[PDB]
RNA sequence: UAGCCUUUAUAAAUAAUAAUUAUUAUAUAAUAUAUUAUAUAAAGAAUGGUACAGCAAUUAAUAUAUAUUAGGGAACUAGUUUUUUAAUAAUAUUAAAUCUCGAAAUAUUUAAUUAUAUAUAAUAAAGAGUCAGAUUAUGUGCGAUAAGGUAAAUAAUCUAAAGGGAAACAGCCCAGAUUAAGAUAUAAAGUUCCUAAUAAAUAAUAAGUGAAAUAAAUAUUAAAAU
RNA sequence: AAUAUUUAAAAUCAAAUAUAUAUAUAUUUGUUAAUAGAUAAUAUACGGAUCUUAAUAAUAAGAAUUAUUUA
RNA sequence: GAAAGAAUUAAAUUAAUAUAAUGGUAUAACUGUGCGAUAAUUGUAACACAAACGAGUGAAACAAGUACGUAAGUAUGGCAUAAUGAACAAAUAACACUGAUUGUAAAGGUUAUUGAUAACGAAUAAAAGUUACGCUAGGGAAGGGUAAUAUAGCGAAAGAGUAGAUAUUGUAAGCUAUGUUUGCCACCUUCGACUCAACAUUUCCUCUUGGUUGUAAAAGCUAAGAAGGGUU
């Protein structure tokens, strides 16, 4: 006969990054076949629909009143903030860049231009 | 009339599985409810096949057409295909062949249930009786006025059971993703949507 | 119909369909002053089967509608494949137009004083006809269409002539309020009504 | 079939109130677990250890486990439980539904107190 | 090769292991309904769809002196009295490896705190063995709800574990032998003799039933509730 | 004392817990036996002995079976 | 009171998705449309997921240039998960790296590209059978378990039995017993005859007994006790 032997192993899907964990720019916290999870902020969305954080922070899950039937996956910026952050409130924002007292970086990055 | 043979479009071979054990107090199919009379399992949760079901049930209908307006209804339906394979053969070479369908009966379900005009509960619990000794488990009457088997010693009434809505309980008690619909539908939020 | 919160599988459960119905219906409200009654399209439909051969035909009959109505014909074309009748899919088997207005009032009157005159045995529209919330159709067939005025002026130019359908929609609640506006136009009806 | 594992059916006397005994001493463990915590909170409110056994009010464990423990209807004290549930477990895979609670895996470390409703 | 083991060490080292706080609500107070505080209740921060439960949608089953459709059953010149077959509605019942509208416990797992430092984790140099596994429990596939069967999934033990109990006993219950001693407290198991150690209470058995491997449908004779 | 489903702690009833001090809510537990069916081949196999009690009647026995328990 | 807007709510992902199945999709990932045909481009790629290796997957950011957009911005192929193959040896182009006395060459290297080892981590460019004449080194990679089958009993009784399910009989199904049969597992690698038999009883004969419109007698059928003797 024909015996039935074929299967494919199983993917490894699912959280890859847990509520109130640290994270870094481009880690991966979710894998998924289409959007169980959408992205919510500091957060982008990957070809295969992974969710990846884009600034350092916390990882959060939360839903947002804005899209019902709708969960989010998201990154604060600091611990003590909840996520689903109020609407007409600034957005938190992290500068990441730093100064260069050095004289010479200084130098070059002033006479560095565009093409 | 296909309660012996099912009428799958795709015909497929399935697991064992096992007689489920219905140990949340589940009473479907233990009350009676197109008939007077009825027959219910007392033992341990079994396996009834289509022969044995078919045998049970010219044994009650030798009673039964004897009767003026006398109705049998059949409460279980032979919904699992089984597979048998040749004695001389050796274990694996996958599956066998399509044997018979059977159907698994709990503890409490009801089987069998009449009424008619001119029956009897004498007659019925003759007939009753009859059609059980050619079934693999062992089964009593059962009467309007009786008691739902819940268990293998324990009975219990369904009058006892509280009606009681379940929207009222979700809203005292709400889920997360209901307060967020009910908190998107207010206007701070309904008003800037953007969509 | 909404599910009975008796049991908690019944909390995010979808509604029940329609008790005879797999489609909701409209509701009917009392006829007062701001809802009479009154005709709002007509639409013309021209399917010519054995346009399934010819795809000249269609064009023909888009012309027909043109000479009869005024306004542009739309095309019509095949979605389903039937052997038996060997029809394909993708093709040109006739044309359509809607009226509304002045154009649709014009094409009403001239059937009436017209055309449905000069059919051999006309009775009128049958009482049974129509969708059951308002609009009747009725249909014409080639000897009808060629007595409207543009085709006998140059019977030369239309060897074939082809028939349709003629559906008007009105603003009636029931069909046999939008059967007494359509005999107030003139629109005899002869069957017996439901 | 073959081997032979000669474990009776039944328990004797003997080993029935060896069960007894340990389900008693797992009672106290969480009987003094919430003593304990019951001093300290008074303790920690200022009284001293002799009014602390002494106070009229108990104080009430907050943790789930504890909290769980100590409701009847989840873990049932010796005495409350049933001559049935002291010495048989609940098997799907048994005429009657039920075994000898000495056939169970290390059954003097492991504890079972609830059985379903109707089983 | 990875996995499991071993030797020697490294610090801006506790990063490891375990549990608690996370929540929702009530009451009583305050402070400024909203908080904060105390007490209490709830299987109690985030993730998930198994049991259970259910028949929603899908896939299947039953019923009707209730309706639509078709051939249409004594009068008959189109229209019935009807325990007439099938399909579609209505109502009421049912189940499923590849069905979950409800939904556990265990579980995955996060920060801080506490405990474990005669202790974990990580890292550097270097050295192996192993890649035939076996039972006992609990969920399963196959087999026939067979096998001291076979295939994998959680413990545990044997493997490589002496000692006590299971009569005898690789795998079961308890407990891990550095060497002695033998006073004390014991685990599992037991206390008429063989054989270390017991005295009682309340019912039932009369069949040596049974007493350390419970054999079924059924039949007879006996027990109380109205 | 007679016609007499069912083998039950769900429901009711009775005792107890946690809140309550003039009483109520919630929770936990308590619902049958004996015999027959019975079943092979070196030898009867609870491990063996043996184990059910009885006035007169003496220091002095009366399950060593089953079900709940005590010291 | 009425028109025309803006839309909101319920429902819907069952249609459609380039292609299986699963997850996702109306805020559309589905469909229509204008530009366009550009990002189906170039040099570094952190960090994660997955993971023995070798490979595979998501991707922030820097730099060069494109297309669309008023702008914000989007685009490093397709809603996602399959659509594949190492190194050696050859071949084509570019690079300006080395040029075995020097100069040029030849040849090698770097960058890009091609052909498939489907036993699909691919022995070689290139390979089938037979031994009952066979040889060496090893491992075993009737008993034991099971009771589907076979045999036997029991419960119930549809039907035969001139009449009446139970004298006899008992046809599908139900509950068990044996381990004599045919199989199943893999712990453990001679059929018949002659001679002598020992043991069991599920008794063929011999003794005792119950039933039998179906025991008048005789001969029988069925069943209970019975293993002393006998059984070509
Ligand atoms: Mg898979
Ligand atoms: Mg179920
Ligand atoms: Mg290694
Ligand atoms: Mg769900
Ligand atoms: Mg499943
Ligand atoms: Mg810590
Ligand atoms: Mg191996
Ligand atoms: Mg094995
Ligand atoms: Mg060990
Ligand atoms: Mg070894
Ligand atoms: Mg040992
Ligand atoms: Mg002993
Ligand atoms: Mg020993
Ligand atoms: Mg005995
Ligand atoms: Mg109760
Ligand atoms: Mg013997
Ligand atoms: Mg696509
Ligand atoms: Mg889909
Ligand atoms: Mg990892
Ligand atoms: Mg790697
Ligand atoms: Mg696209
Ligand atoms: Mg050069
Ligand atoms: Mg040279
Ligand atoms: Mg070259
Ligand atoms: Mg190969
Ligand atoms: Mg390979
Ligand atoms: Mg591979
Ligand atoms: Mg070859
Ligand atoms: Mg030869
Ligand atoms: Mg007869
Ligand atoms: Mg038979
Ligand atoms: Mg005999
Ligand atoms: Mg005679």
């Amino acid at each position: 006969s024909r015996t039935s032997m074929k299967d494919s192993a199983g993917r490894r899907l699912g959280p890859k990054k847990y509520e109130g964990q640290d994270v870094s720019t481009g880690e991966i916290i979710m894998r998924q076949r289409g959007t169980k999870f959408y992205p919510g902020e500091n957060v982008g969305i990957g070809k295969d629909h992974s969710i990846f954080a884009l600034e350092p922070g916390v990882v959060r899950y939360y839903l947002d009143p804005f899209h019902p039937k709708r969960k989010f996956i998201g990154v604060a910026l600091r611990r003590d903030l909840k996520l689903p952050s109020p609407h007409f409130e600034p957005t938190v924002r992290r500068f990441g860049r730093f100064e260069l007292t050095n004289k010479r970086a200084a130098y070059k990055e002033e006479n560095s231009i565009s093409r | 009339k296909h309660e012996y043979a099912p009428r799958f479009k795709i015909v497929q071979k399935k697991q064992k599985g096992r007689v489920p054990v219905r140990t949340g107090g589940s009473i479907k199919g233990s009350t009676l409810q197109f008939g007077k009379y009825g027959l219910r399992l007392k033992s341990e949760g079994i396996r009834i096949s289509a022969q044995q079901l078919k045998e049970a049930d010219n044994a009650i209908m030798r009673y039964v057409r004897p009767l003026n307006n006398g109705h049998l209804w059949r409460r279980l339906c032979t919904n699992v295909a089984v597979c048998i394979k040749g004695n001389e053969t050796r274990m694996g070479k996958g599956k066998g062949g399509f044997d018979h369908w059977m159907v698994r009966v709990p503890t409490g379900k009801i089987l069998f249930e009449i009424n008619g005009d001119d029956l009897h509960e004498k007659v019925a619990r003759e007939a009753f009786r009859k059609a059980g000794t050619k079934l693999p488990g062992v089964y009593e009457f059962v009467s309007l006025d009786s008691l739902v088997r819940v268990g293998l010693h324990s009975f219990k009434n369904p009058k006892d059971d509280p009606v009681k809505n379940f929207y009222d309980e979700n809203a005292k008690k709400p889920s997360k993703k209901y307060l967020n619909i009910l908190k998107s539908q207010e206007p701070q939020y309904k008003l800037f949507r953007g969509r | 119909r909404a599910w009975s919160g008796d049991s908690p599988y019944h909390l995010n459960r979808p509604p029940k369909n329609p008790r005879g119905s797999k489609a909701q219906l409209p509701d009917i409200h009392p006829i007062k002053w701001s809802n009479i009654p009154g005709l709002e399209s007509v639409v013309i439909n021209c399917f010519v089967r054995e346009a399934r051969e010819n795809q000249l035909l269609a064009i023909t009959a888009a012309l027909q509608l043109q000479q009869i109505t005024g306004c542009k014909p739309h095309p019509i074309f095949s979605k389903n494949d039937v052997p038996t009748w060997k029809l394909r899919k993708g093709h040109q088997m006739g044309a359509k137009v809607e009226l509304k207005g002045k154009e649709m009032s014009q094409f009403l009157s001239t059937l009436t004083e017209i055309v449905l005159p000069r059919i051999r045995e006309y009775k009128g529209i049958s009482n049974q006809s129509g969708n059951r919330f308002g609009g009747i159709s009725f249909g014409l067939t080639a000897e009808d269409i060629k007595f409207f005025p543009e085709i006998d002026a140059n019977q030369d130019s239309w060897p074939k002539t082809f028939g349709m359908h003629i559906n008007i929609n009105t603003s009636a609640q029931l069909d046999y309020q939008a059967r007494t506006l359509l005999s107030g136009f003139q629109f005899p009806f002869f069957g017996e009504e439901k | 079939g073959g081997l032979l594992w000669k474990i009776p059916w039944r328990m004797s006397t003997h080993q029935k109130t060896r069960q007894r005994e340990r389900l008693r001493n797992v009672d106290q463990v969480i009987k003094q677990l919430t003593l304990g915590l019951h001093v300290q909170r008074c303790q920690d409110k200022g009284l001293t250890y002799q009014e602390a056994m002494e106070s009229k009010k108990k104080y009430k464990p907050r943790s789930k486990s504890l909290r769980l423990l100590n409701k009847p209807s989840v873990f049932p004290k010796e005495n409350q439980m049933s001559s049935k549930d002291k010495y048989w477990t609940f098997d799907k895979k048994a005429v009657g539904y039920r075994k000898g609670i000495h056939k169970v895996p290390k059954w003097t470390k492991i504890s079972i107190r609830k059985a379903p409703k109707f089983f």
